[PDB]
RNA sequence: UGGAGGUGAUUUAAAUGCCAAA
RNA sequence: GGCGAAUACGUCCCUGCUCCUUGCACACACCGCCCGUCACUCCACCCGAGCGGGGCCUAGGUGAGGCCCGAUCUCCUUCGGGAGGUCGGGUCGAGCCUAGGCUCCGUGAGGGGGGAGAAGUCGUAACAAGGUAGCCGUAGGGGAACCUACGGCUCGAUCACCUCCU
RNA sequence: GAGUGGUGGCCACUAUUAUUGGGCCUAAAGCGGCCGUAGCCGGGCCCGUAAGUCCCUGGCGAAAUCCCACGGCUCAACCGUGGGGCUCGCUGGGGAUACUGCGGGCCUUGGGACCGGGAGAGGCCGGGGGUACCCCCGGGGUAGGGGUGAAAUCCUAUAAUCCCGGGGGGACCGCCAGUGGCGAAGGCGCCCGGCUGGAACGGGUCCGACGGUGAGGGCCGAAGGCCAGGGGAGCGAACCGGAUUAGAUACCCGGGUAGUCCUGGCUGUAAAGGAUGCGGGCUAGGUGUCGGGCGAGCUUCGAGCUCGCCCGGUGCCGUAGGGAAGCCGUUAAGCCCGCCGCCUGGGGAGUACGGCCGCAAGGCUGAAACUUAAAGGAAUUGGCGGGGGAGCACUACAAGGGGUGGAGCGUGCGGU
RNA sequence: GGUGGGGUAACGGCCCACCAAGCCGAAGAUCGGUACGGGCCGUGAGAGCGGGAGCCCGGAGAUGGACACUGAGACACGGGUCC
């Protein structure tokens, strides 16, 4: 992924780390129906 | 700076501004052509032809004197030897770098691992190509001359 | 960052170069060269429409602000699209009836969309049955066909 | 006087903000 | 008014208040601020079985009509020929049919996140050393914010010691 | 003011598209690093040419439209006679040579080559070691050891913890150690030997502009992960138990698989940060430290010590100037000459669709509908902290004396 | 692109027969999108940015797609033929 280090920054939201985590996540699963 | 390494350092020759030969110098330039074809059939590179001069005959730079076959420019070591036929075939400087690449390569052949000293390689290589074009240009190689290292 | 480059005299082809490649970062420039505003406009570029009442509604005002505001959902005569027009007015909302025509425009607002507190809606009704419904909210004229 | 680094440690548990301001 | 003691001559441990210094995403001033899943309402969008309808390329077949060259026929000739019908040959050709391949529009069972709203619900992850310092990369786990391991940054508080400077 | 308001579009506002004329340490923005092809930018002198460039002059670029004076409709708008401009573009000739281009000649300052005495955890290969830790065997001794805020699981009469004599194994190199050294960056620390890369200093040595940057392209690249074959001491994702808690999928405790280590490949990612791209010239000083050279003075004569100056690295304080400020300040974030990369309010979103690469995990490229009035930075005054320091109080404690909370009743309050 | 012809008012791959492998392209070919071109017009201190219906000059069309007769000139808006 891109980086925006603006992001980061933790005033008024949740920790990007697990942001990226559940995106990835949810990539997996297109995916997966995509190759059915 | 310096090509690749970005340094800054300055060491070098200071050489007076003077035309003429100074007055304590005795040699003429006769004596000078026969010293230079001398020290080079004993074997030695033109810079170091003009080191052992400096040091020993005490004679700064030969390009002191008017060429007396032509009037227009002045007399350097390499001209000396054309006059009589003992110049390299190849530039000096890219014959060692060649040199230096040759020996290095069958050093890499026993370490492949050793990968700085492969960047070395590949920097030598990149002043050669560089070295290779200009000569091209201006006519002192063979257009079709070519630098392959597995010759 | 060192100086602004090219600044050769015999290199203009790479400064026009990179003035058009910059200049696609304008939004402005991006959606009139484009033309991002036709493909999505319910109107189709025109400044006014006409269109046929379905329901009346009523919007609640945003945050801090309290009211109801009487709007309408309109279709649209030229491509039968389904739109919400805003009332102006006091008591305006009295001289509309379903399955009335009315001709609305918009409203004003930034960038030529939604004002004030009620955003979601971008157009206001002008006229009723033919007749300006400014006048019908002052007087001075009464609705034709009863 | 004022600064910049490094190594150590740092004794239980302890969540929330309604009513009102309107 | 009568009678008339015990203990301490201290500390900031609990409850609180004053001043110096420091951190802060707070100023309604920590009774502050603030995050995510599940439930409810509305809006735009994506994937998508099926279902209809259009447009382009190809390949094959067919082909109104046009032109040219032959043979023959009918009627007029100022005898030079002209006007046309029928058959044969060659060539060009709009359109039409079949098959294949790309592409557009309308519906669409089912699935997915996004944005507003205001509170139905469970917790308290971030801001002070936020009560386990916070954050980046990669990997695994968990109702949900999140937790753990390896390498990294200071955009980390307090005490003791050490080191390097002005 | 016979007009005056609403809606949509273009220019200006806007230096929010910047040639004139913007930005990129902390606010959007310098590729993780380097090598190099095209392109662009390129050191000094002499001779020639005349393509670019400048001057003069012929042939053209319709009219209408634009500007000026005069003239006709009452003046004007409008129209006519003259003078300019516009279509910035083309073409035939003549003249000049400062700059750019092209051809020839001559240089040494930038860059490269070579020689000398030195410096350094730069890289690869072989050998030899240092304590520490774990397991096994033998001797002594006997009831606990371990661990926490407090405990428990766990180990121990098949003799543990602790002490002594032996055998085996895998990883790692303590103090000295230093805003010290080396490397393009990632990174590099036991000792002896071999091979090898780069840089600084000293230089009347050699070549003679051979240079900067670099679209496409290439090579290197912490940890983790994957594919085959080994190894496995200690630590330790997942997992199994003991606790804490309202719950505890955690923090704490006892165990433990992959992994961490070696050989051959793939992946190409980090707060890969100096959050600061690289080359050149110039613009006060002061003071430490590392390498080389020069001078002077000491000396146990040491590859030793002290002081001063030059060059190159590495820190701190600071003048002019710069900046929103924090701050930077010859190691610039100052003034100037170049080249490439990137940014254009906050979200949607680094997402959807398409393409390339990879065994996979994943990498590079990358919108729209819609939504929103701020998001973001530096600094100020307060209030607060399960931050630090100093002080104080029987509506605080500590040392004490007497009580209230249980019963009946007096009186006040909520509710009914 | 060459050689030899045909056809045209006329030069030409405009069209044929034969001989070669050429031509265009990251200084953007090919393909897709959107548009008649210019003199001019709107705005701005200027550098620029945006438009090009009405008047003049040039191009193209006559419901869509093809094709001919007459003539100096047409494949003809108020002439002809087919789908
Ligand atoms: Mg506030
Ligand atoms: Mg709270
Ligand atoms: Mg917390
Ligand atoms: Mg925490
Ligand atoms: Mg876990
Ligand atoms: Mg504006
Ligand atoms: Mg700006
Ligand atoms: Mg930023
Ligand atoms: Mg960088
Ligand atoms: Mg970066
Ligand atoms: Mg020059
Ligand atoms: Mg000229
Ligand atoms: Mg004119
Ligand atoms: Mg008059
Ligand atoms: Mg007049
Ligand atoms: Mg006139
Ligand atoms: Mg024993
Ligand atoms: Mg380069
Ligand atoms: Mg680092
Ligand atoms: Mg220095
Ligand atoms: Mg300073
Ligand atoms: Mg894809
Ligand atoms: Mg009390
Ligand atoms: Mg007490
Ligand atoms: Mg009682
Ligand atoms: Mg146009
Ligand atoms: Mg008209």
């Amino acid at each position: 992924m891109k980086r925006r280090p603006r992001k980061w920054k933790k005033k008024g939201r949740m920790r990007w780390k697990w942001i990226k985590k559940r995106i990835r996540r949810l990539k997996r699963q297109r995916k997966k129906e995509r190759g059915l | 700076a310096r090509m690749h390494a970005r340094k800054r350092g300055k060491s070098g020759s200071k050489r007076p501004p003077r035309t003429a030969p100074p007055i304590w110098l005795e040699y003429t330039v006769e004596d000078i052509e026969n010293l230079v074809v001398k020290l080079r059939k004993e074997g030695y590179s033109t810079a170091m032809i003009g080191t052992i001069l400096r040091d020993q005959y005490g004679i700064p730079t030969v390009k002191l004197f008017r060429d007396p076959d032509n009037p227009n420019r002045k007399l350097t070591i390499t001209r000396i030897l054309e006059k009589h036929g003992l110049a390299p075939e190849i530039p000096e400087d890219l014959m060692f770098l060649i040199k230096r690449a040759v020996n290095l390569r069958k050093h890499l052949e026993q370490h492949p691992k050793d990968l700085h000293s492969m960047r070395g390689l590949q920097l030598i290589e990149s002043k050669i190509r560089r070295l290779v074009k200009y000569y091209k240009r201006k006519g002192k190689l063979p257009k079709d001359w070519r630098y392959d290292p597995e010759q | 960052p060192g100086k602004k480059a090219p600044n050769g005299e015999f290199a203009g082809r790479k400064l026009k170069l990179k003035r058009k490649k910059f200049r696609w970062s304008d939004i402005r420039y991006k959606r009139r060269v484009l033309r991002l505003k036709e493909k999505s406009d319910p109107l189709e570029g025109a400044p006014q429409a006409r269109g046929i009442v379905l329901e009346k509604i009523a919007v609640e005002a945003k945050q801090p602000n309290s009211g109801m505001r009487k709007a309408v959902r309109v279709q649209l005569i030229k491509n039968g699209k389904v739109v919400t027009a805003f009332c102006p007015g006091d008591g305006a909302i009295k001289f509309i009836d379903e399955h009335d025509e009315v001709i609305i425009e918009g409203i004003g607002g930034p960038k030529g969309g939604s004002m004030g507190d009620i955003p979601g809606i971008r157009y206001k009704v002008v006229k009723v049955n033919r007749v300006s419904l400014k006048e019908l909210v002052k007087g001075r004229k009464e609705k034709p066909r009863r």
